[PDB]
């Protein structure tokens, strides 16, 4: 709060102190550089909560979305939410994809690429068929299932980035 | 009650925008509902007492007109001021505003006021002077004198009887007697059932209860026809004190001497009989039996 | 804080100032309409943290649970936590369920329904058999696997709602 | 803030007040026992946010990692993040694991054990083969797939710990 | 009811008595710690009815459900209603089950286990074939029918627990 | 209880208080809008008993009965008691009933229809012959036994209505 | 509650009223002749609940047990629970029992006898063999199955007693 200096033999001493007290008291309820119990405020700096945090409203985290055909007609939908990336497998297999081969159509961007190799388990529409796609630090995805030319790939979940 | 809604500002330079029009004769009805706004937002006058400040033409000084507003919400900046007899007093085109102050020990700390609004007071029949008995009068003046006459008149009469009574009874050893007897006798003529005697013949073999009532200017008994009397449908009804006496199919109703009335005896279809002498009616209501005949005793 | 006004010619001036300073300083340590470094307090309003936030205790989010037999004997256990719903597939297949058919026994409530069509990859107890159940915006689930009459459905994970 | 008491007949009346006002105003901008809009600060106690919370930076939660062979060359990598544990299936099947049998090489610690039984869906490298491993409250993981002696197990996701 | 003490030489005695009587009379119609003839109320404690109880609405009791494949492909659906457990036999016999042999796939939980051995009579679909399953205090069920390898087991009823 | 108001300067004060206390005490023993430990009374409203309830007399529940020839000469007698329906199989098979066929002569009313498919195990008089009739949510019963033209169907038990 | 009479010209009236009000208020919380929301109490009389009843604890009903050999090593265990009797078939067939013949070793007591004839479906240990025993209002049970001399009878369920 913007406060004035108080000294001995000051012209209008009563009004100077009262206004200093009122300016300080105003910042105790609204505005200033202090965080209040009521009102919409913006906070900056590394805040460490040693106690238990309870949220009743909505928690918002940095969000980034990406979608593209990895290879053979398989489209992967990625959404980043803090330190967890949500994946969604979709599309239709048009061209023949070899067993344990690399998907060369589109590579996963570095901001979505985890530190370790993550396996995304999926299911083929029509039968008891399963498949998994490995994503390294580079971005070049690998189809670890058998040699398939046709089928519907599906699968939704979450995978860690760190 | 009547309300006047205004949204008064402290920032917007209105000066004259906002009219409140009311009449002189409007006791406790006229009410001012105001919303206090500063810079487009309602201003909280918490800790400050609101006041209705009136700038009356023809009546200025240091305290032209100021009164505390009792109904108010300082949290939302709303107030309700009811127009007092002082605010109604000044008939004409006046200016008013609301003030909010923080007074402690004689001297005031803080005092902020709203913009001025027009306070116009229209004349009433009570405010307008009129010519009566060659002189010019106002209602309040004439109403005051008449109420003084009525109140000093009552006081003068109650003293007249008091002083006159004390000449006869307090100044005489045997005069107290004359005063007391004359008063007792009168009470006995009106409250004691002794004087008037009436016989009611019935069909019952038992003792039917009889109730007697006396009233003047009843329905269709008024001198100048229907609804010509001062009190429509009958004046004052008096429950007649009665002393009941019974014989076979005969009820003897003794009544006070004041209720003595010799008129026409009218028998209705049931246990009801009337004695009508011009306007004065004496009613006889009998339960559990049917009246066959009714007549006075000599 | 509730403070008294300071003016010229005030009785008990030094007393008033001290009481005003003490009332203010009291709110700097505990209570009032200000967030403190110590104590259990309730905060209202839209708070924007531009810096990095660290939680040492437990983070509590709005929780809602639901469980029901979708169709044919497949029971899905759902648990909502903020913007992520945790799914759990269980039960036993009693009646014959057709391939690419609709499960009409119990519908998923609207508060658990995602914006995008999510696939829940599961595994059948006994063999190398795999299946996936799709959740639309309507909430009427579909068995995207082949025609099955008997088996044990299992699968636990997470799926996005937005 | 550390403040001096104001009384009548105080030597240095105005000076004391000035120092008290400056000490309070210093805490309104930085330090003290109040949370500020600027600077790195530590907060203690149960903070209940009834409104909406928005984070532009990074959110940090208690983290604990664990890795070990469950049974027959099947290594599971676990990492706890508050109320959600991230799983990762790796390695290669060396010995024969029976159908609906418990993996007795190494058990999952209690701090990673969920309240209810959780199924971890996985895929075998080479074929359309699928498997699931159930994690009970005890710790001993159970292979719910068929009898297998060779193959590469893979699968990454998340599983709840509380109900 | 919250009542005030009545004493000799009491100021405003008339009001005190009336307020005490009204407070007591209010509890005779609604609320308090007493059970009324009208309104929704919660009752705690061991209530013994020596007379005849008549219910016109609905009677609700503690309910617990369980379902699982006992052995060979036979799925039993159990539902407890206080002192009586409702059973439902279903599924299909896949593997060969020996005569007078124990079902080792899944055991009945102790909370559903009766004090005495209970026989659950069932019927095989497509034939005049009958079977009974014995449930002891342990939980390990026993197939007391002949050596069967295929067929549809069915049967619904009730069995005591005490 | 109907009570009179007590006020300052009341005529028959002692009399009013006594009659008010007696009126209140009368409701503590019998009648009024309060449940008593003695006497026959009617209770209304949703009553929740958190503790244990013991009945020494008889417990009466809402009862509804129905009987009809389902098909081929098989008469089923039903009696609903709360959430449990008591079944009774009777009659004599007149016409040839096919294996896994629907009985279309009479349908089970919706108030007797269960949520889940229930099997009614029965016995044929004469031999070691057994049969079961399934009741769906619709009401059209199905003969799950083999093709039969003659015989006596018998069987009495209970089946749930809710799941 | 035991209360004293209030009358005009009563010696020590203030104490009398206070004691009467306290005695009534004591019964409003515990004891007396009224049913409370707290504590263990005994209730007598016909209580008709028009509303919905919910029990969180345990419900207890009148119980009576009976066991005896009906005829030819066939022991039936019966237990009454209000209006429903639970049956249990046990033992082993020693002597030859004719088809559609009455078991004359021991009869079922009248307190366990139903109004209408009830069929108890059972299963023979070893084969797909089924049997049913009819319980008439008389008590003498009748074997409605075929002629048998050996075998293990089994069967557990419930049968109604009223119609």
């Amino acid at each position: 709060a913007s406060i004035k200096k108080v000294y001995r033999g000051m012209k209008n001493g009563a009004e100077t102190i009262n206004d200093d007290l009122e300016a300080i008291n105003s910042e105790l309820t609204s505005g200033g550089n202090v965080v209040h119990k009521t009102g919409d405020e913006t906070i900056a700096g590394k805040k460490t909560f040693t106690g238990n945090v309870e949220v009743n409203g909505s928690l918002t985290l940095p969000t980034k979305s990406w979608s593209g055909e990895l290879g053979g007609g398989i489209i992967l939908s990625l959404r980043k939410k803090g330190t967890t990336v949500e994946y969604s497998i979709g599309g239709e297999i048009s061209s023949s994809i070899l067993a344990n081969s690399n998907l060369v159509n589109r590579s996963v961007p570095n901001e979505f690429c985890p530190r370790n190799r993550c396996s995304l388990v999926g299911h083929m529409v029509g039968g008891w068929n399963a498949f998994h796609i490995d994503i390294p630090s580079s971005g070049v995805c690998q189809w670890f299932g058998p040699t398939a030319s046709s089928g519907t790939p599906r699968g939704t979940g979450t995978y860690p980035i760190d | 009650m009547t309300e006047h809604f205004i949204t008064l500002s402290t920032t917007e330079p209105n000066n004259n925008i906002g009219i409140v029009k009311l009449r002189h004769a409007d006791v406790n009805s006229q009410a001012i509902v105001a919303q206090i706004v500063e810079n487009g937002q309602p201003k909280n006058f918490e800790g400050l007492q609101p006041f209705f400040c009136l700038m009356a033409q023809e009546a200025t000084g240091q305290g032209v007109s100021e009164e505390s507003v009792v109904s108010f919400d300082a949290k939302n900046g709303t107030l309700k001021y009811v127009a007092s007899d002082n605010a109604l007093q000044f008939v004409g085109r006046n200016e008013a505003y609301f003030s909010f102050r923080k007074q402690e020990g004689g001297r005031w700390i803080e005092q902020f006021s709203t913009r001025t609004f027009h306070y116009i007071v229209e004349k009433s029949i009570y405010s307008q002077p009129f010519k009566d008995s060659n002189y010019w009068w106002t209602f309040k003046e004439l109403y005051r004198i008449f109420n003084k006459y009525i109140e000093d008149g009552k006081k003068s009469w109650e003293q007249f009887v008091e002083a006159n009574r004390e000449i006869l009874e307090s100044i005489d050893p045997g005069g107290v007697l004359l005063a007391k007897v004359i008063d007792i006798e009168k009470i006995v003529n009106e409250k004691v059932p002794a004087g008037f005697k009436f016989v009611l013949e019935h069909d019952s073999e038992y003792q039917p209860e009889v109730k007697v009532t006396s009233y003047k200017n009843a329905i269709g008994t008024e001198t100048d026809g229907f609804d010509s009397g001062p009190v429509f449908g009958g004046g004052t009804i008096y429950n007649v004190p009665v002393s009941l006496s019974y014989d076979r199919q005969k009820v003897y109703v003794e009544m006070p001497k004041s209720y003595t009335l010799a008129g026409d005896i009218i028998l209705i279809d049931d246990g009801t009989l009337l004695v009508i002498k011009e306007t004065q009616v004496l009613c006889f209501k009998m339960s559990d039996a049917k009246i066959t005949k009714g007549y006075v005793f000599v």
